[PDB]
Parts: C-alpha cells; sequence; structure tokens
C-alpha cells in the first residue's frame, strides 16, 4: 500500500514534515490525497483533502502539498496537541482506496511515564509460564513507544501492547506484557522494558537472580 | 450538527458474521456516500468500501468481497454493514464515515473525503468460551500488584482489601492475546515501611465465569 514513515519527532514552536509516497497510478495522478489525525481512542479526524484543502476548523498550520509519487504534509507551529498519529490516504483508480502505513508524531519536550516492571511471578513458572509486566503511567500526551530487550538484544516474541488509555487526571496509561517459556527466563542474564516518550527513554530492568 | 451513530461492540465466534449499524443525522442521507473502514488493535486503518444511499450501489475491495455486504435502510437513515466468515484477524474497531457528496458534474466514489465520522463498533471474534482467570501475585515507597492472566470475556473487576483502600491503586485496561484471551494487571503503591506489618490483597471478579477470588501479596 501507502508507505510513510514509522515515526516523525518534532519539537514545540513550528515546522515538521510527513511523506506519502505512493505509485504512478495514484499521487502522481490524482489531485486526491487526504490526511487524517488519531488521537488515542478516538476516531481519526480529517486534517487535509484533495492534497492542499483545508476543511473547516482546521489551522492553518496544517498543510500539504505534492510533487509527482510524493505527498507531503506539514504542521507550522507544532504543539503538544498535535501529539498523534498521521495517515495518508488516496484514490488509487478502478474505483479502490488506499490507506497509509501509519505516521506516529512525537513532540520531544515537556508528561514523563511512570514505568514499573514485574518479573515472572514464583507461582507461573510453577504453571510451566512466564509474564513480564511494564506498567507505564501518568504521561502526557497519549504517544509512547515500547521496546523490548533479552539482555541486549530486540526480543519482539509475543510483546502484546495496549493502546493509551484517559486516566482520571487527562494522563494516559499503557501496559506491555513479554510472554515466554521459563526455559528462557533462566537462560538469560536478564530483561528490560525500554519506554519512550518525547525523545526521553525510560528503562527498568529485572533478572532471575 | 450532522453526527454518525453506530452500534456498541460485539464479541462473536470465529466463522460466524456480524452485522454494524451507522445512524447518520444532520443531513440528507441520500446524498452522501459512506464508506466504512476499520482498524486492528494497534495496527493502521483499512478501506472497506462505499455505498450510495440512494441506489445501495456498493463496491468494496477485492479482499473483502464475497464476505462483506453493505446495505442501508433509508427511512430512518443509516447504514449497514455485514462481515461474513468471521476469521481471527478481523477483530478491529469498524468506522462509519460519510463522503463526497453525489451530483452529476463528476466523480464515482473515489473521494476519501471522510470528513465527519463514528464512534466506532469495536467487534472481537475468538476462540470463544468463558474462563475464569489466573491471578499471580507480583511482588516488590514501592509497589505491588495483580497479575490476573487468562480470561474470557471482559470485563473483570480488581479491589484491595476488600475495599479498605484506593489510594495507589490503579487498574490498567485489559490487553488481547493472540489466543483470544484477555488479560489485565492492578498494581497499587504503598510505603516501604508497611512491608511485613500490613497484609495486601487483591479481590478480583469475574462474573461471565463468575470467579472471586483473593490473591495475596507478600515480599
Amino acid at each position: 500500500a501507502l508507505t510513510q514513515p514509522a515515526s516523525v519527532s518534532g519539537s514545540p514552536g513550528q515546522s515538521i514534515t510527513i511523506s506519502c509516497t505512493g505509485t504512478s497510478s495514484d499521487v502522481g495522478s490524482y489531485n486526491l490525497v487526504s490526511w487524517y489525525q488519531q488521537h488515542p481512542g478516538k476516531a481519526p479526524k480529517l486534517m487535509i483533502y484533495e492534497v492542499s484543502k483545508r476543511p473547516s476548523g482546521v489551522s492553518n498550520r496544517f498543510s500539504g502539498s505534492k510533487s509527482g509519487n510524493t505527498a507531503s504534509l506539514t504542521i507550522s507551529g507544532l504543539q503538544a496537541e498535535d501529539e498523534a498519529d498521521y495517515y495518508c490516504c488516496s484514490y488509487a483508480g478502478s474505483s479502490i482506496i488506499l490507506f497509509g502505513g501509519g505516521t506516529k508524531l512525537t513532540v520531544l519536550g515537556q508528561g514523563a511515564p511512570s514505568v514499573t516492571l514485574f518479573p515472572p511471578s514464583s507461582e507461573e513458572l510453577q504453571a510451566n509460564k512466564a509474564t513480564l509486566v511494564c506498567l507505564i503511567s501518568d504521561f502526557y500526551p497519549g504517544a509512547v513507544t515500547v521496546a523490548w530487550k533479552a539482555d541486549s538484544s530486540p526480543v519482539k516474541a509475543g510483546v502484546e501492547t495496549t493502546t493509551p488509555s484517559k486516566q482520571s487526571n487527562n494522563k494516559y496509561a499503557a501496559s506491555s506484557y513479554l510472554s515466554l517459556t521459563p526455559e528462557q527466563w533462566k537462560s538469560h542474564r536478564s530483561y528490560s522494558c525500554q519506554v519512550t516518550h518525547e525523545g526521553s527513554t525510560v528503562e527498568k530492568t529485572v533478572a532471575p537472580t | 450538527q450532522v453526527q454518525l451513530v453506530q452500534s456498541g461492540a460485539e464479541v462473536k465466534k470465529p466463522g460466524a458474521s456480524v452485522k454494524v449499524s451507522c445512524k447518520a443525522s444532520g443531513y440528507t442521507f441520500t446524498g452522501y456516500y459512506m464508506h466504512w473502514v476499520r482498524q486492528a488493535p494497534g495496527q493502521g486503518l483499512e478501506w472497506m468500501g462505499w455505498i450510495n444511499p440512494n441506489s445501495g450501489g456498493t463496491n468494496y475491495a477485492q479482499k473483502f468481497q464475497g464476505r462483506v455486504t453493505m446495505t442501508r435502510d433509508t427511512s430512518i437513515s443509516t447504514a449497514y454493514m455485514e462481515l461474513s466468515r468471521l476469521r481471527s484477524d478481523d477483530t478491529a474497531v469498524y468506522y462509519c464515515a460519510t463522503g463526497g457528496w453525489i451530483g452529476l458534474y463528476y466523480d464515482s466514489s473515489g473521494y476519501p473525503n471522510f470528513d465527519y465520522w463514528g464512534q466506532g463498533t469495536l467487534v472481537t471474534v475468538s476462540g470463544a468460551s468463558t474462563k475464569g482467570p489466573s491471578v499471580f501475585p507480583l511482588a516488590p515507597t514501592a509497589a505491588l500488584g495483580c497479575l490476573v492472566k487468562d480470561y474470557f470475556p471482559e470485563p473483570v473487576t480488581v479491589s484491595w482489601n476488600s475495599g479498605a483502600l484506593t489510594s495507589g491503586v490503579h487498574t490498567f485496561p485489559a490487553v488481547l492475546q493472540s489466543s483470544g484471551l484477555y488479560s489485565l494487571s492492578s498494581v497499587v503503591t504503598v510505603p516501604s515501611s508497611s512491608l511485613g506489618t500490613q497484609t495486601y490483597i487483591c479481590n478480583v471478579n469475574h462474573k461471565p465465569s463468575n470467579t472471586k477470588v483473593d490473591k495475596r501479596v507478600e515480599p
């Protein structure tokens, strides 16, 4: 489908860029590319339609353009409320519509996460199963990235991470569950949860001991 | 105030079929397309195809043709989406979004101009069977909690000391594993001067399986 960067990272004040690169059977054919904004647990919001057009309510710091097969959304007036996921969408002929891969904007600067990592309980190991619990809380805005480590390697083997949920203080929380056999627990020296929120990364680590 | 209001979340066995509604109010229902878009828990958006609220003319992506049937009742101004032969990966949030207007000057469906959306209806297809959770202790100012693991369906309730405290208590949203089973954790923050001098207990309830379980946390 349409391909856009996995992550964009700006800092309050202004200027930024998100690219939706497509084929010639689109973008470099139609003036039919829309840009949508999605906050955690909410419906996407039309920020840009038909390449360069703004709906009603959408601030003039959002804009778009195109060059051949490259579509470009730019936010010039960056702001912590702008931290969200951004989707490219376009009409690729034959009466079908395609979406982007998803670009995750992050605003370097100001609510840091409250990571708390729990190791597999003494009992669960006796149930022939093992689970690592990375608990994240009290971070704003609601966009965070979670990466797991086995000693010093990216695991990714069944990580199950939750979409951030609004709390009673208008802040967010998330949870990451690493599932593995106890055999791959007594083996490796350590396991780490890396929580990246806005450039700043908080890392917790535990070990079999 | 144009707005779309959909139905509220259904859990279906794999191999079944689900039908989602979308009530449009604020405009002439028969003058704008309605496209249905879905997204997986953690993944991105996916176009499922459009409908013409007047002629009921439909078109879908070539990977939905056969399973998806999009209809509409114009009397009550609502659109319907039916997904058949539900598979595991068909667990997603299903949105209804208005499109471009209908006119004679130009345009087939085409236009990805979804100005107004709906609150999304989440369908959950899983190896559906009711099961009580397994509760594990999470031992260590310090924090301690309970791992409520492998249950179905939503929801479960977690308390502490039968409600004697609510301070530092923070019950997390559940996660849906690839085995169609849920799991969450409930953590609480307490002084490191209270260890061995105060009993901390998590009380969990999963009514659908009805499983009340008290579990204690010690270092």
